[PDB]
């Protein structure tokens, strides 16, 4: 796949079409049998892993080649979720930003790395738990709204646990939809759901992002409506001296 | 007049959101910085 | 909702007994159910229309039966289920019989 | 009757039969089975959480382990509700609020 659906394909995070094979683990090739059926074996002393090939697979790697674990083995595109799990969280972000670029590129425009870069950062704003701190051990959180539990439940308040965690791979629209906030989760097409599950816990917003803030019309966080400019003051010199000759009666 | 238009402290959608939801039940409850009710009518 | 929120926390099977308990028929024995039925009253749980007839205000079946034909039951008997209480009529309950307003003395 | 003597062996509403000479005590016990919102209503207002907050956390060191994760689901709306502050009991409304004419004109 190339073009736009490609782009899709990559921000959407899915499992894509020519799900090229990736080594699992790092070791030795052994190619066998191009006519019934068309297998890659990935050996060392110890493990062994068999990949079969469905023949019209154009892998491009000839026998007893040398391998490096999450390598591509048979060519076209990476299925980022098996990325993710056998070579990294950062190891992915490079991948999709490398790859949508691609597109961008090939086709024939420029546009910094650096934007792609912040969506891809979000794809991973998530993650999953293994064994709890003040919750259920199947929960999806918010990556920093459990940093707070993990590094300050050992920087003062010390015990319990840090919280133990695992990255996740959500695809954009998904990482859409699990947010913090009720207020922008609503718009979405089901509205009861969110209304119900947030009023039932005491639920706040705090109204972090942009959307929220305009659904209710609120002046947006953003420029001159941002805490770090917005309160700035301005007066004149002789108002200046009308201050010092009225803040000591 | 002359006047530099408004300021509109409040958003009318804003007062106009809480209260739908109320009609349905559903607190909602508006709170400041440091975390007490605030109030947003009193119209 | 889509889980059915109320419909949790206090089990009642995910819904249809929830969903009953206003339109549908069908009660829910509230407290403190003391009775019998097939085994014990089921506490925190449903109850047909006629199960609460069954259990409070009692079954009072009437047992209507035509002119001129003379019934089978005696006085003071404990008439079971499946049993004739007259060649006109049997018995659905188990219970004893008597004479609502006769036709020879 | 008959002063300390004969005795009811049986759960039942009673009938004192003057002309038979008997009493006659119906097989039916006082349940409370309400019926309606008020009955679901009733069944949460008699509900202790921080107790069923403990039947989960001890549904997870000794079960039977074949659904765990339908008790599981049970826990998050328990303590959302529990920390929230909540009386689940206003998920069945007493008084309807009424949105103000000109929100809807």
């Amino acid at each position: 796949t190339q073009g736009l659906p490609r782009v899709i394909e990559l921000f959407e995070a899915r499992r894509p079409k020519a799900k090229a094979v990736i080594s699992e683990i790092d070791g030795v090739v052994r190619i066998e049998e191009g006519e019934d059926r068309l297998s890659v074996f990935v050996e060392s002393e110890g493990f062994s892993k068999e990949y079969k090939l469905p023949k019209d697979a154009r892998l491009l790697v000839k026998d007893g080649d040398y391998v490096e674990a999450g390598q591509p083995l048979t060519r076209g595109a990476i299925d980022p979720h098996q990325l993710l799990e056998a070579k990294g969280p950062e190891a992915v972000e490079r991948y999709l930003v490398d790859e949508i670029q691609k597109v961008y590129r090939a086709q024939g425009v420029k546009l910094h790395d650096k934007h792609i870069e912040i969506v891809v950062r979000q794809m991973l704003k998530y993650v999953e738990v293994t064994d709890p701190g003040d919750s259920r051990l199947l929960e999806g959180q918010v990556l920093e709204k459990w940093d707070v539990e993990a590094l300050n439940e050992r920087l003062i308040a010390e015990g319990k646990v840090p919280v133990a965690w695992k990255p996740l791979l959500m695809g954009v629209t998904k990482s859409a939809l699990s947010t913090k906030s009720w207020l922008s989760a609503a718009s979405f097409q089901n509205t009861t759901h969110v209304l119900t599950e947030a009023a039932i816990a005491g639920k706040k917003d705090e109204l972090i992002g942009l959307k929220e803030n305009v659904i209710l019309g609120r002046l947006i966080p953003a420029g001159t409506g941002s805490d770090f400019v917005r309160f700035t003051q301005v007066v004149d010199q002789r108002t200046l001296k009308a201050i010092e000759e009225a803040r000591k009666e | 007049k002359g006047e530099d238009v408004p300021e509109p402290s409040v958003p009318e959608s804003f007062r106009v959101l809480v209260k739908e939801l109320q009609a349905l039940a559903l607190d909602v409850q508006t709170l400041d910085e440091k975390d007490n009710p605030v109030d947003i009518f009193e119209g | 909702d889509v889980p059915s929120k109320i419909g949790t926390l206090l089990d009642l099977s995910a819904t249809e007994l929830e969903q009953v308990l206003y339109f549908n028929k069908y009660i829910v024995l509230d407290p403190k159910g003391a009775v019998l039925d097939g085994v014990p009253v089921e506490k925190r749980q449903l109850l047909t229309d006629e199960e609460y007839r069954e259990l409070r205000y009692g079954k009072q079946e009437t047992y209507p039966l035509p002119a001129g034909v003379d019934a089978l039951v005696k006085d003071g008997e404990e008439v079971v289920k499946g049993q004739e209480l007259a060649p006109g009529v049997v018995s659905r309950m188990d219970g004893v019989a008597l004479y609502r307003f006769p036709r020879r003395v | 009757a008959d002063g300390g003597k004969v005795k009811s062996e049986i759960y039942g509403r009673v009938e004192v039969d003057l002309v038979r000479n008997v009493v006659r005590v119906v097989e039916s016990y006082d349940i409370d089975a309400r019926m309606g919102a008020e009955a679901i209503q009733e069944l949460l207002k008699e509900l202790d959480l921080e107790k069923l907050e403990r039947e989960l956390l001890e549904e997870m060191k000794h079960p039977s382990r074949a659904r765990r994760a339908k008790a599981r689901k049970r826990l998050e709306v328990v303590r959302a509700f529990l920390d929230s502050g909540n009386r689940p009991e206003w998920m069945i409304l007493e008084a309807v609020p009424v949105l103000p004419p000109d929100l809807r004109p």
